[PDB]
């Protein structure tokens, strides 16, 4: 209503034009409002860590990589344990001996 | 009785002061509100009749943002509101702006509050001035404040923990200009100047703390640990107490030569902690490692003139003597011919406190190595050509002239830095 | 508490300023009715840089609008955020300038300039401390260019020490809208050299190229170009309004950017500009922001930096970042492209970090490049101006508004001198 | 850390890239949408903060249809939209059209996106260039892109999985022409070239998979399996890891001689699967069978120069050593006199994943044998007479000249291919 008669016949002039900072929530660029407004937080260690997400993100990435490597190594080491358990003690020719 | 007044000038000074005062509050048990649930705090805090402790500090800046961040943060009830001093216009990386036009009224009020603070101290060991060589607020206003302090207080020991521009990486363009100006200023005013380089501390954090993305908060935390180790002998008793007055006597060979490399040890994260012994000899060797220098200046190039070692925690004089004997016998470390001893050891029985949320681990032993060595001439040599390279074309000279400076001031600062180079070369030479 | 007085000139300037004020009000959580609805303390902490408190919770922008025709100001008032501005700051004439710099500077601009200065003085005296003025307008238009240059001269006379920042929409190289763009631009650049402390050069064709190639828009109206410009205008002064890990005001940027007083023209760009399709595909890291920032296509100036040499470059980053990461990116860019950076300045980058990114974006970065590449833009404007002035086409209107022909020669000589300075520092050798 | 940038040029490049990326998505569990329900994907995918994974691939083509097929198919939400680069006019099987007139702007944009891709990689093992020697896009634009890559990136290892015309069967007429041109181009740019022939892969599919009507989907699936076996060591750990940089060290004796035969084993449908043991020795023998070669080039005519084996699945060093010893003892397999070992064995613990919709069965063991041998000169000998036979009459030479080429270019390409023939003969001879 506040618009004057001129430039009110066509409101296509005042489009959204929100393509700047139009990053979709599914995109990696998106940052919520609570994430934007943060302080350095000298007094609180939790606040300092919240300011330094990227250091925490790097620590978590390293921890996840090391845990994945550990899981892979444990499974593999079980595999070589099963493979190297095979020897003369195992009854590989027991059936042949029984048949003879 | 052992009061030390802290001054923090500029964004860098105030941001390292935040870490310093967080560390001091955690060390003395003082809560952020101001009060704690003997008399070891008197060095940094003055208690009121209500039991609340207010720090003997002064946060000076010509920009309101940094100081208002402190006024809004957790330590809003700790510091004195008038002790936080805020300007109106920033110095805009201009030494002339921060030294001649804007800095005048601000430094007048700063001296007023500094006098009020010093009137509340029975003794006064000295001033701890934390500024940024390379910014108008830090360089210009800091230089003016140091000059006024020298004029009025006189022989009070001023320890300037300055941050000098890094060799290659930097954040400013007029940084060589105002750095040269401030160095000319403080060559004759500060008693002991400690050099700090953001590049060196970044490398320290990247290698030792395994922080692939180091930041100013981590740098300030490391600097705060260094200063706390330096001042621990004032606050907590121990064998071989070393004082602010003894720093100069045992570290400064001549009045001109008082710039000092600083290095802390150990710098180890919690995950990498308790994997090594961290003995006295090992931490001393780590402190003497050139990579552990908090300044991008390889000491192998120069010769050590004096080395003050501040040990914290479970440290015994036999171990410090063995470590220093091994250091002397090491061929890589070289001392000047005219200084046979060149060592000043001081032990303290208080281990360094750990800031929650920080990366440093709880280590029972710590060393702060502050050394005067002629290697430091390298950084002045870098700034001396970075200055004259721009000065040849007189780039950014009109900016400095506009606020009441002259080309003669630039010439004088450059000549003074050349003379400082010559003095370092002379004292290094036999 | 370091206030900035915003001024809008002409149709293009008024549209850009309206979009800019919409962006800033959105960033500070200000609804079109002026009341604060942001629910964040940092938004209201430094709102006084741009806004003043009304009787209630309403916040009035410290903006002053100029025009010679009332239509554009009617449009600004009728827009979505048209009601925030105080009606008294709308200064309009009655007959517009016919794309005539002479009409906008001497005949019709003279009467309105008294009221314009009255409003500017009224707004500045209310400020506690004044960082300076920012004027958004378009070179190559009558009222915009003329009255903008006249007002910049007047404000320089009144407040010499205060900062003057200009966002001038220089006429585009390939597609020209009006015929007398070379005349108006040549007359206005001469004024900006003498008066404006700091000036960003913006081009509609640079904006079109960036919105076709980076944003990949299909039908970009002028609102989109104005929105890119507004994003740059916000990002320049975000350090004044939000806490920063390494803050930098307008004067600090100008000091670190301007080597010599006459070389104060800059190319600017805003990052991260991502097409809607590739938004999920792009991951925002500081190196990604720097890579997009230093790209020639990201520059909102038509001149590409590859032809010239970067005298200086400031980068204002926004978001939770590593200062080491940022500084390392800047140093790596300098080392890799050392050929494009002036030798007699050891460090050509002024890096600033702000802790509050724009809403929605995890990180952002605005760029201000002072490079000798702008030489080719002024050279092209000269190539058109001299061609038209040799035969004195359309000169009769400018003569009939009462300004001498020698003024054209003086303006052309000054602009050529500026071009010569840029070339000199492009080919200057150390020692 | 081990990122490898994939380039797919032309219809054949993009069509084999479709199979390659389907195989990679199936191998890493990455859904076609882009994200998966560690860091093994980093060799082929770059992950965003949202968790969605985008491949480090570039689909380059002067024709819109092939790229739009990707844009419309299932993998429309996977690939980077701008990384899909489409031309407006096809090269029309003209090397000159794709190398001198149309390819300029396209390759400029390609280098732009390639710089963007490489800037996102900490490490860079190299580039995998998949093009079609025998078409204007693949030959001309591929050669131009390879030249630009060699100019700017420099020492990065470019592995060109090129598809040369088959000896008798072919689909084009100017195929010898642009094939000779592209061979002259890539003799000096690519680090390791892998030879591929449609006739040979058709024979493999018909004889081993019992497919009476093989098609391009089958061919691309086999090629994708070969490339995945080649790159498996980068993404999955195993005994005797092999590297892209180690291919050059262990495979090419001389820079000129870098063309390599490729052979996969086993190629069996599930009907024939679990009818044979499929032991390491048997699959190695199958890999060394000449019918298993993906190039119509009988290795009996020449001598093996080097042989790199990449094993996938349940393979043990004892079995691989037994198989290689048997192969060495075999008289039909002949090695050069100056290379006594000529063997580079590398095992991986990740069995080759089976593509649903493919004809290959799930086999617990697989072998990819890539061999440098002097026999490969035979294919160049065939193209060299197929070329000069047409060139005597200068048929279709006007087409190539019309887009800015010269008879000198054809003459130089023919002379260079003759020099390559001479080099192969020389290295074969004692
Ligand atoms: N080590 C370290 N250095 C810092 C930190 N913050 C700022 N600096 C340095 O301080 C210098 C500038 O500091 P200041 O002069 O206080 O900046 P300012 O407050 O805007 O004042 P002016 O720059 O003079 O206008 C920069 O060059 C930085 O290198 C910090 O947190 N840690
Ligand atoms: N192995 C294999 N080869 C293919 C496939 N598709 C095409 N080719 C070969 O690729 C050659 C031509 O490829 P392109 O150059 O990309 O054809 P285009 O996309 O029309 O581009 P131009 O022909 O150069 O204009 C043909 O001679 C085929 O032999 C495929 O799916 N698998
Ligand atoms: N970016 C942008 N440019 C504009 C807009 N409106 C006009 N322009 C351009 O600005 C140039 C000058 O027009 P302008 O100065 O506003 O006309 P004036 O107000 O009568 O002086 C024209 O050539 C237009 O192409 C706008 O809304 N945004």
């Amino acid at each position: 209503t506040h618009a004057t008669g001129r430039f009110s016949r066509f409101w296509d002039r005042y489009a959204d034009t929100s393509h700047i900072t139009s990053v979709d929530p599914c995109s990696a660029s998106y940052a919520p409002s609570e994430g934007t407004y943060v302080r350095k937080g000298w007094g609180s260690g939790d606040a300092s860590s919240d300011f330094l997400t990227y250091q925490g993100a790097d620590r978590d990435q390293r921890a996840r990589q090391r845990q994945a490597v550990a899981v892979r190594t444990t499974a593999r080491s079980e595999v070589e344990a099963k493979l190297s358990g095979l020897d003369d003690a195992s009854g590989l020719d027991d059936g042949r001996l029984q048949v003879a | 009785m052992r009061e030390v007044i802290s001054i923090h000038i500029g964004q860098a000074g105030i941001q390292v002061g935040n870490a310093c005062w967080e560390l001091y509050c955690l060390e003395h048990g003082i809560q952020p509100d101001g009060q704690m649930p003997d008399d070891a705090f008197n060095t940094f805090f003055s208690e009121t009749g209500a039991g609340k402790h207010v720090p003997r500090c002064i946060f000076l800046d010509l920009e309101p943002t940094v100081v208002d961040e402190v006024r809004t943060g957790t330590y809003r009830q700790l510091f004195h509101p008038e002790q936080l001093i805020s300007g109106k216009e920033d110095a805009a990386n201009n030494f002339a702006r921060g030294h001649y036009t804007i800095g005048k009224e601000i430094v007048d009020l700063a001296l007023d509050r500094i006098r009020k603070l010093a009137d509340n101290c029975t003794g006064l060991q000295g001033f701890l001035v934390f500024n940024a060589v390379g910014g108008g607020t830090g360089s210009g206003l800091g230089s003016l404040l140091l000059e006024r302090l020298s004029v009025d207080y006189g022989k009070k020991s001023k320890l300037g923990f300055t941050v000098y521009p890094s060799p290659q990486v930097s954040t400013a363009v007029v940084e060589p200009y105002n750095s040269v100006l401030s160095t000319h200023s403080l060559l004759e005013h500060t008693d002991v100047a400690v050099m700090l380089d953001n590049e060196a501390i970044y490398d320290i954090c990247r290698r030792s703390l395994d922080i692939e993305r180091p930041t100013y908060t981590n740098l300030n935390r490391l600097i705060a640990q260094v200063i706390s180790s330096l001042t621990a002998s004032l606050r907590f008793d121990g064998a071989l107490n070393v004082d602010i007055t003894e720093f100069q006597t045992n570290l400064v060979p001549y009045p001109r030569i008082h710039f000092m490399l600083s290095s802390y040890a150990p710098i180890i994260s919690a995950e990498k902690a308790y994997h090594e012994q961290l003995s006295v000899a090992e931490i001393t060797n780590a402190a003497f490692e050139p990579a552990s220098m908090m300044v991008k200046c390889d000491p192998r190039h120069g010769k050590y003139m004096a080395c003050c070692l501040m040990y914290r925690g479970d440290v015994v004089p036999k171990d410090v003597n063995a470590s220093v004997a091994t250091i002397k016998t090491k061929r890589t470390i070289q001392f000047v011919d005219w200084c046979p001893t060149g060592f000043k050891c001081g032990i303290n029985y208080q281990p360094p406190t750990v800031v929650p949320g920080g990366d440093l681990a709880k280590v029972q032993r710590a060393v702060c190595m502050i050394s005067n060595s002629t290697a430091i001439g390298e950084i002045f040599s870098r700034l001396d050509h970075k200055f004259d390279l721009m000065y040849a074309k007189r780039a950014f000279v009109h900016w400095y002239v506009g606020e009441g400076m002259e080309e003669g001031e630039f010439s004088e600062a450059r000549e003074d830095l050349a003379a400082l180079e010559k003095d370092f070369e002379e004292v290094g030479a036999e | 508490m370091r206030e900035i007085v915003h001024i809008q000139g002409g149709q293009c300037g008024n549209q850009i300023g309206a979009k800019f004020w919409e962006v800033v009000s959105d960033e500070h959580g200000i609804d079109p009715t002026g009341t604060y609805h942001g629910d964040s303390d940092l938004q209201l902490e430094r709102i006084n840089v741009y806004f003043n408190e009304a009787t209630g919770g309403r916040y009035v922008p410290r903006a002053i609008l100029m025009d010679l025709e009332p239509g554009t100001m009617d449009s600004v008032r009728s827009g979505p955020y048209g009601q925030i501005f105080r009606p008294d700051n709308f200064v309009f004439g009655q007959t517009g300038a016919g794309n005539n710099w002479a009409k906008g500077h001497y005949t019709e601009g003279a009467e309105l300039i008294d009221s314009v200065l009255d409003v500017v003085r009224k707004e500045a005296e209310s400020c506690d401390c004044l960082q300076g003025f920012q004027v958004c307008h378009s070179l190559g238009g009558g009222t915009g260019s003329g009255m903008g240059t006249l007002l910049i001269s007047k404000i320089r006379e009144e407040y010499p020490d205060r900062m003057m920042l200009t966002f001038s929409v220089v006429p585009s190289p390939k597609v020209s809208d009006t015929v007398v763009e070379p005349y108006n631009a040549t007359l206005s650049v001469h004024q900006l050299v003498e008066n404006a402390d700091e000036c960003m050069v913006l081009d509609n064709e640079a904006l079109y190229d960036i919105c076709f190639r980076t944003l990949k828009l299909t039908t970009p109206t002028f609102g989109d170009l104005n929105h890119l410009i507004s994003a740059v205008m916000s990002g320049i002064t975000c350090c004044l309004r939000f806490p920063g890990q390494l803050n930098a005001d307008l004067r600090k940027l100008a000091v670190n950017l301007i080597p010599f007083p006459r070389l104060h023209f800059f190319m600017v760009g805003f990052t991260p500009l991502t097409s809607r399709g590739s938004q999920q595909y792009r991951a925002l890291t500081v190196p990604e922001l720097t890579q997009q920032m230093w790209d020639a296509k990201n520059m909102m100036c038509a001149a590409d930096p590859r032809h010239g040499r970067y005298l200086t470059a400031s980068a204002l980053f926004r978001g939770r970042m590593s200062t080491k990461e940022v500084d390392e990116q800047m140093l790596n860019v300098q080392n890799k492209n050392s050929s494009y950076f002036v030798e007699w300045i050891p460090n050509n980058v002024k890096s600033s970090v702000c802790d509050i990114p724009p809403k929605g974006l995890k990180m952002s970065a605005t760029f201000i490049g002072n490079s000798t590449a702008i030489q080719e833009m002024f050279k092209r404007v000269s190539e058109q101006f001299t061609a038209m002035f040799r035969r004195k086409a359309f000169l009769h209107w400018y003569t009939g508004e009462g300004m001498d022909e020698m003024e054209f020669t003086e303006a052309e000589s000054n602009m050529n001198d500026l071009v010569s300075e840029y070339q000199q520092y492009q080919d200057a050798s150390a020692e």
